[PDB]
């Protein structure tokens, strides 16, 4: 199967630069026009840029909001397309996807966050307990995202992990809760596995009654 | 600029019943070659967009039977004959007649089901957190339907406003219910001032509002 | 690295530069 894979995203200062890459496998890139599409909660899906083939002289087209700051390019011999993003604005924050000519093939996307705020790792507090509810509060981190699992992935049946809310302080917070029988408390050990990659933070917390 | 408009932000469907999703363009998408340059995509939660329909009415390869596309030059309809559970997500139309290519704002498909009252839990702030300087009180509303839920925080019987935030899960792929967390954030100083902490919940499935409480003193 | 020609055939049939 065709696979497109984006890389290069991350946290970047306003006015700064960042180059995204998209490499194609099982896909004869040289034959096809390529597109960049981005996604944000505020604007939805936005077409960003397109580049055509060597024979239409690598013709490019850009979204107005991006003209002059972004440059799309391709290297057929490396099976890759690129997006050079200069003078980045906060509006440019979002998930950036690479797609082929007819929008059947999309990469998994790479997250671009444009902010002046520095990286901060989260704190993990427990939400201690018929059926009992157990949880972990993952508070005060930047930027997105964080990863939460339970018992190294063994506990997945009744887990509800909530969307991160942006706090007034500019930091994110989220809770991850799970429902299990009240009889299990005291013998069955429940552990939340937390990861915040941008700050290199890895935390394991025991959830037991107080 | 061709503006793509999807009037319905969301549409509710009983599983196994049909649904239509509309989209319109500020300009005809009919190309001179007779084709209408319109795509339909589905984006399932946490996933990349996936092509459903090209040139307004053609099923993309591997897309199920139940999907169809129709329309005129400016008014377009995506139809699903019998909604599977794999059909929930956001549906987007897109025109590629002219640069810039433009998307609609999307229409979220969500499943209908019997009303279900929320299972409500409340959690006191941990001692580990209190040491830092702030307190987070968390109220949970598990596995309920419909979405509409009313959460009122109470501190010593006094109603609260402006000091709490909510977050809702997507429709659970198994029981099609929702879950909601409501976090109340107070400073350690005011948290230790009052004793009674209550989470009041009003929901269609409840004949009378339910309240899960705790006293700060253990 | 196209594994077969179905995708190429579709793309060529859908492609238009000339308005
Ligand atoms: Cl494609
Ligand atoms: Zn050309
Ligand atoms: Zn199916
Ligand atoms: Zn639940």
């Amino acid at each position: 199967e065709v696979k497109l894979e984006e890389s290069g995203g991350g946290l970047v200062q306003p006015g700064g630069s960042m180059k995204l890459s998209c490499v194609a496998s099982r896909f004869t890139l040289s034959k096809y026009w390529m597109n960049w599409v981005r996604q944000s909660p505020e604007k939805g899906l936005e077409w960003v840029a397109q580049i055509r083939l060597k024979s239409d002289n690598y013709a490019t087209h850009y979204a107005e909001s991006v003209k002059g700051r972004f440059t799309i390019s391709r290297d057929d011999s490396k099976s890759s397309v690129y997006l050079q993003m200069n003078n980045l604005r906060a509006e440019d924050t979002g998930i950036y996807y690479c797609t082929g000519e007819i929008f059947v093939n999309w990469g998994q996307g790479t997250l671009v966050t444009v902010s002046a705020a520095s990286t901060k790792g989260p704190s993990v507090f427990p939400l201690a307990p018929g059926t009992a509810a157990l949880g972990c509060l993952v508070k005060d981190y930047f930027p997105e995202p964080v990863t939460v699992s339970w018992n190294s992935g063994a506990l997945t049946s009744g887990v509800h992990t909530f969307p991160a809310v942006l706090q007034s302080s500019g930091l994110y917070s989220l809770s991850s809760v799970v429902t299990v029988p009240s009889s299990s408390l005291g013998t069955q050990t429940y552990i939340c596995n937390v990861n915040h990659k941008p700050s290199n933070t890895k935390v394991d917390k025991k959830v037991e009654p107080k | 600029d061709i503006v793509m408009t999807q009037a319905a932000p969301s549409v509710p469907v009983t599983p196994g019943e049909s649904v239509s999703i509309s989209c319109r363009s500020s300009k005809s998408l009919l190309h001179s070659n007779g084709n209408t340059y319109l795509y339909w995509f589905l984006q399932r939660p946490g996933q990349s967009p996936q092509l459903l329909i090209y040139r307004m009415s053609n099923l993309a390869s591997g897309v199920p039977d139940r999907f169809s596309g129709s329309g005129s030059g400016t008014a377009f309809t995506l139809r699903i004959s019998r909604v599977e559970a794999e059909d929930v997500g956001v549906y987007y139309c897109m025109q590629h007649l002219e640069y810039p290519f433009t998307f609609g704002a999307g229409t979220k498909l969500e499943l209908k089901r019997t009303v279900a009252a929320p299972s409500v839990f409340i959690f006191p702030p941990s001692d580990e957190q209190l040491k830092s300087g702030t307190a987070s009180v968390v109220c949970l509303l598990n596995n309920f339907y419909p979405r509409e839920a009313k959460v009122q925080w109470k501190v010593d019987n006094a109603l609260q406003s402006g000091n709490s935030q909510e977050s809702v899960t997507e429709q659970d792929s198994k029981d099609s219910t929702y879950s909601l967390s409501s976090t109340l954030t107070l400073s350690k100083a005011d948290y230790e001032k009052h004793k009674v902490y209550a989470c009041e919940v009003t929901h269609q499935g409840l004949s009378s509002p339910v309240t899960k409480s705790f006293n700060r003193g253990e | 690295k196209d594994e077969d020609g179905d995708y190429e055939e579709l793309v060529l049939a859908l492609r238009s530069e000339e308005d």
